[PDB]
């Protein structure tokens, strides 16, 4: 079974510096750098155009069918276009294409007051603008963004993994999924197989219905997977990384726990027979009730009981607790910080 | 419901409309004594193979312009029988000096030329003919010429006078001519196992079979060279139930073609209609086709177009199959990455190590030529080569570093030693590195098991001619005389290297295409080879706008930098070319064949971090430590290539008793070694832009020669 | 057990070019390059002097005790001395030292008509002069010369292996002992242990009595070792090669076979009862009698019988052979060519 690894290529250094009354846009070709073969950048063209917002362009082609705006040169890292300007101030409208097809989903707006050098870099389907080819390359060959969606126990939606030979769900309980000193992805994973978006899923997430669907293995331990980090990885037939992204798990959390979780009561439920503390935290590694005095000194720390069906944590104490102060001490992976908080 | 021709057709009607029942074994289809025709050059051993010196020719390119060839035979197979022609006699002399093989650009049934005489018009004929056949010419900027009593050739020379980057009139008319001409390379298969009919005197029936065979007999017997056929199994010219040229996809739809996994659309990665050599019956078709060209046509070798699109297993299967009909058959092709590795183990340069199947090596090619293909604009000037003077004599646009230049020397040396994966050498930094450890754009530089698995070249039909590349890359300082030597120096790296020597027809005549990159349909005009030696066809118009328009500004900058070659320069280059080939055949040491022999005998000097740029020094051992005495006359060999404008010195062979090759000594003032000094004290003085073969004569017994470092093994 | 390997160091490129009326001698420091640590070249000095033969020196120190002629500079590869000259013609007398002790056994004589550049290189105890630091380095890190002496079944004499931590006898039956693509000495070997020169040995080889003695293992198969190549290897505690040399085996051949071999008769002994062919060839892998006609056409090829005690090969044929022509077809390793001839 193939090991996912980084491409043996040095970090790029622009190759072209933007001069007076002219801008330079670099396409950082991922497919081009993963390949030891030369690339034909003829098909690559920018649909450039002047509007009320971004009008700094000098002579932009009107014809959308005009593929004539081909690269002003290239190298290993990808092509580049030396765009002529009217004014060194303002901004420009760039639509990066391969024929009459958008390479970057969003219409780019290059603000020269945001990139002083006018030497800018972009990656296909990235929407983002980088000041350097390096900054772009690092972003390209890293776990970046949160493109993938674990929408149900079995389904992972990801356009980035569409048509790719290697599609996997890498995971780490206590650490971040990364590349080692050898540039290899050694962390445990699951093999994903192409499938179609479920009728039930399309209803729930109409905004993702067009996204590429992937079936998780049947041996997948959904519960323990949601205990930590998960990363969606797309690689070549040889295992060279194309994309690594973080996973949005709300869909699966509703599909795995919400039915049971919905049938419970939450808070510090003080009733006859005592007080039941219940918090829903289906991803938390640990939850404890910390009970405080009026002076806010710890009076008790009680580890909670996890209900596996719901991912809810509970703890029962005496009616003596009426008026006590408390907080839940969490042990949980936060995808924003990529750490177990 | 349709009527289709046979994919297994062996004879056809005009324009391949109907298949014909034929018996290729019929005496009627054979030139006299065909049955007793033998291969003039051996191909039995790796050492036999390594001797291979290829001249890649095209049927029109050979006889379209040669007046000494009877008119009715111009652009025909039968042209090779014109014993008293400039072209035939030229090939006759090239054969005598060491060119061993003739490679024929598509001679199977191509789709892209109308075989009906009257639906075609060539430049040789009146302009009126062009308008009759071509509707478009009647409604173009040249419509006025339909009235003139002048030929298309005539009108073209007239347009030269005002041709410029701002007024590309020569190419504009050519584009229109090209639609109704007889000129195409032919990488558009209609029928795989029938000769092309347009290269025949009569395309209706069997006539083509006897004529083709007649050309083979002439090449092997009268010119004394083997034959290589260029083959295109990677694609078909068309698919679908409607195209005239769809044959295979009309018979077994969705089988023979490679289809997209989702849409079922025929893939076009190769251009055109991607075939599926991975499918059993198409693999069978390919093998059965090669069998016919092997025994019925007596072809000695095959060059597979875009071979990377074929599964390595298929190429090896076909090879074993063909070997049973001719055991000394050679297979080679373009083993570039095809991106089909998701589907099967591709027949690539890397994957074919030790298989016996040869691949073209782009490593030495790019190092010597400069840059790489896809280069456009000022990069065509900026990316100099060892032979354009990268480092040594830079041009105004150049920015190539010393390490960048040293790395090209590293790639060249590796190539000269047959681009082997296990060959140990001292790199640009002084490190001992295996050939596979030397980088080539992310790839292992060296990849082969034996030099017979590598084909080195600096010119081919596709991409810019060597001369055109030098014109783009040479410093304003390099005069016509130094550029002629620059061409020769470039060619010496191929001609004097362990790998198989391949070259484009015309390189010996400083061939130019006036900067045309993809001359496939640039007709007789751009692809002109003057066998009367008046010029190299340089600056004859702006090349095709569609594919070279992006390079017009670069062309104008370089075009007038130096004078156009004449009878004198072409004769000087032919003399140099004949010198190099003669040298190649002058010792078994130049063509070792076995990878192990290369490693035990081949080494280089002027290596390391401290190296002198442009100086390529190769040593070949025949001494006792190597093994057996291969050359009874020599103990060792030295190849010195000074690709620098400054003259250089060789103190490496301190007190070694060396002598210049008799081949080079006979040449005199016309030698590439003209001015090479060998001091009694073993010191060699090498003039600028020169090539020397210094030989170590053997005494009364095999002495110690030039033993290799033996710095590493495996 | 430690693997002997090459030093991870690039090949040197002189560092200093000799100019007009001044020569340059490089000391290629083996101990210096095998070490990732800096070296103190203060102790290094050249005893330079003018004589009837080599008088081209300019102001050579008379005092032998004068260690003042220290290096004119250094680097990783070793020191160098920029020697001032009187005339660019002739030669100079150099004695390379580390204090008042000769580093090179022989008195060097640098003939400027042999080394045009005047930039020369030398290695300690090497006696040889190189035109380049590269040529020297290659020689230093290679199997070079025939310094070692297998003088008896158990004893190997080698000054180069004196005081060295790793001393071994590497061997290869059908190939040369060398370093692989990784720069490792993978061929079979035997571990040598320091011993003293035997009374019997000192008698036999008085010219080697001062040489460093090494005991071979008791498991050593002397006979099969002499079937092919043997190389004496000296390495660091870490296994970095100091020296690799060929072995002179005449001593052991006399000690292992001569007693038995001396008691036999040689040639094509035609007597009553036929003809006995006998050739002494204790190292030969194979010996055959090839019998020829008067026209010198092969009439018979007979593989010979080896007597293990003597290393003599024999073959008995009829008295019919009286007058037949013959030669012995050998299969034997020749140390001059390093091949099995
Ligand atoms: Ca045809
Ligand atoms: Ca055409
Ligand atoms: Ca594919
Ligand atoms: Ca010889």
């Amino acid at each position: 079974d193939v090991v996912v690894r980084l491409p043996d290529v040095a970090v790029p250094g622009e190759a072209v510096t933007a001069v007076e009354n002219q801008a330079v846009i670099h396409l950082v070709d991922i497919a081009g750098i993963t390949s030891s073969s030369a690339a034909d950048y003829s098909s690559k063209n920018l649909y450039l155009w002047n509007n009320e917002t971004c009008d700094a362009l000098s002579a932009p082609v009107a014809d959308w069918n005009d593929v004539s705006t081909t690269p002003s040169g290239s190298d290993k890292y990808g092509p580049y276009w030396v765009i002529p300007l009217n004014k060194e101030s303002g901004c420009i409208n760039v639509i990066v294409r391969d024929g009459t097809d958008k390479l970057i989903d969003s219409d780019l707006r290059v603000a020269f007051g945001d990139f002083t050098d006018r030497t800018v870099s972009v990656i296909a389907g990235n929407s983002a603008v980088y000041d350097s080819r390096a900054d772009a390359f690092r972003a390209a060959f890293g776990v970046a963004l949160a493109e993938a969606h674990w929408v149900d126990k079995n389904t992972l939606l990801w356009p980035g993994g569409q048509d790719k030979p290697i599609v996997r769900l890498y995971y780490s309980h206590s650490s971040k999924v990364a590349a080692d000193g050898e540039g290899k992805f050694t962390d445990r994973y699951l093999k994903l197989t192409p499938t179609t978006v479920s009728q039930q899923v399309s209803m729930r997430f109409p905004h993702l219905s067009s996204y590429a669907a992937f079936k998780l293995p049947d041996n997948a331990n959904v519960d323990e997977l949601l205990q930590g980090e998960t990363v969606a990885i797309a690689a070549a037939e040889d295992g060279i990384l194309i994309s690594a992204t973080q996973v949005q798990t709300a869909g699966v959390l509703d599909d795995a726990y919400a039915e049971a979780a919905e049938a419970l009561s939450y808070g510090a439920q003080l009733a006859d027979g005592g007080v039941t503390f219940r918090v829903w935290a289906p991803t938390a590694q640990q939850v404890d009730v910390v009970v405080y005095s009026a002076d806010k000194k710890v009076i008790g720390s009680h580890p909670m009981t996890r209900d596996s069906a719901s991912g809810a944590w509970s703890w029962q104490g005496g009616s003596d607790l009426k008026g006590a102060f408390y907080r839940y001490a969490m042990t949980v992976y936060h995808p924003q910080s990529r750490k177990v908080e | 419901q349709y009527e289709v021709t046979d994919p297994y057709a062996h004879s056809l009607s005009t324009n391949s409309e109907y298949s014909q029942v034929v018996d290729l074994n019929d005496s009627a289809l054979k030139p006299d004594g065909w049955d007793n025709l033998t291969m003039p050059h051996a191909q039995k051993t790796k050492a036999d193979l390594a001797k291979m010196t290829i001249h890649e020719s095209h049927i029109r390119d050979l006889s379209a312009w040669d007046q000494t060839v009877p008119a009715e035979l111009r652009g025909k197979y039968l042209a090779l029988t014109a014993g008293d022609s400039n072209m035939v006699q030229h090939l006759k002399t090239l054969s005598a000096s060491g060119v061993t093989h003739v490679e024929l650009l598509p001679v199977f049934d191509l789709a892209t030329v109308n075989e009906f005489s009257d639906k075609v018009a060539d430049i040789q004929q009146p302009f009126s003919r062009l308008c009759e056949v071509n509707s478009a010419v009647k409604s173009s900027e040249f419509a006025g010429y339909c009235d003139s009593g002048s030929t298309v050739e005539e009108v073209l020379n007239q347009l030269k006078q005002s041709d410029s980057q701002d007024n590309p009139q020569v190419q504009a008319l050519n584009t229109l001519v090209a639609q109704t001409d007889s000129y195409n390379w032919g990488y558009d298969p209609f029928h795989y196992t029938v000769p092309e009919g347009s290269y025949a005197t009569d395309p209706e029936g069997t006539t083509r079979i006897k004529e083709f065979r007649t050309m083979i007999q002439a090449i092997k017997q009268d010119l004394g060279m083997n034959v290589i056929m260029d083959v295109v199994y990677n694609h078909t010219n068309a698919a679908g139930p409607t195209d005239r040229t769809s044959v295979l996809d009309k018979i077994v739809p969705w089988y023979y073609q490679r289809l997209n996994e989702t849409t079922g659309s025929v893939e076009s990665a190769t251009c055109c209609s991607d075939s599926a050599p991975e499918h059993r019956m198409f693999a069978k078709l390919i093998a059965d086709s090669l069998a016919v060209w092997t025994t019925d046509y007596k072809i000695d070798g095959f060059r597979f177009d875009l071979m990377g699109y074929h599964p390595k297993a298929q190429i090896l299967s076909a090879w074993e199959r063909i070997k049973a009909l001719n055991p000394d058959i050679y297979f080679f092709g373009e083993g570039w990455d095809s991106n089909q590795s998701d589907r099967f183990e591709i027949a690539s340069q890397i994957n074919l190590k030790g298989t016996g199947i040869g691949t073209f090596s782009d490593r030495l090619r790019d190092s010597v030529r400069g840059g790489g293909p896809f280069d456009s604009g000022d990069a065509l000037r900026q990316n100099q080569g060892i032979g354009s003077g990268a480092g040594v004599l830079p041009n105004e646009l150049a920015s190539l570093s010393d390490d960048q230049v040293r790395h090209l020397a590293d790639l060249t040396r590796l190539g000269m030693a047959g681009n082997l994966a296990d060959f140990v050498m001292i790199d640009k930094d002084g490190a001992a590195k295996k050939g596979s450890e030397i980088d080539y754009n992310g790839a292992p530089g060296g990849y082969a098991a034996d030099p017979t698995e590598v084909v080195n070249y600096v010119s081919k039909h596709d991409n810019q001619t060597l001369w055109d590349m030098i014109s783009y890359k040479a410093s304003q300082e390099a005069d016509l005389a130094t550029r002629v030597r620059m061409q020769a120096v470039s060619l010496a790296t191929v001609m004097l290297g362990q790998g198989i020597a391949f070259d484009q027809q015309g390189s010996e005549l400083l061939r130019s295409k006036s900067f045309t990159r993809d001359s496939y349909d640039s007709g007789d005009w751009f692809n002109r080879v003057d066998y009367s030696l008046q010029d190299n066809n340089y600056n004859v118009g702006m090349p095709r706008i569609s594919d070279d328009g992006s390079n017009y500004e670069v062309i104008t900058r370089v075009k007038e930098m130096v004078a156009t070659p004449g009878e004198a320069e072409l004769k000087q280059m032919t003399a140099f070319y004949q010198e190099l080939t003669e040298l190649r055949k002058s010792s078994p040491l130049f063509t070792l064949g076995d990878g192990s022999a290369v490693m035990k005998r081949v080494d280089f000097r002027n290596t390391g971090s401290d190296q002198q740029a442009g100086l390529l020094v190769m040593t070949v051992d025949d001494g006792m430590k190597a093994g057996a005495s291969l050359d009874s006359r020599l103990d060792g060999l030295v190849v010195a290539i000074n690709a620098a404008p400054e003259s250089r010195t060789l103190n490496e062979f301190a007190g070694e008793t060396l002598q210049l090759s008799a081949i080079q000594q006979t040449a005199g003032e016309n030698s590439l070694a003209n001015g090479v000094q060998i001091a009694a004290d073993g010191t060699v003085t090498l003039p600028a832009w020169s090539v020397a073969v210094l030989e170590l004569p053997q005494g009364e017994a095999q002495g110690a020669g030039l033993p290799v470092s033996s710095y590493y093994h495996h």
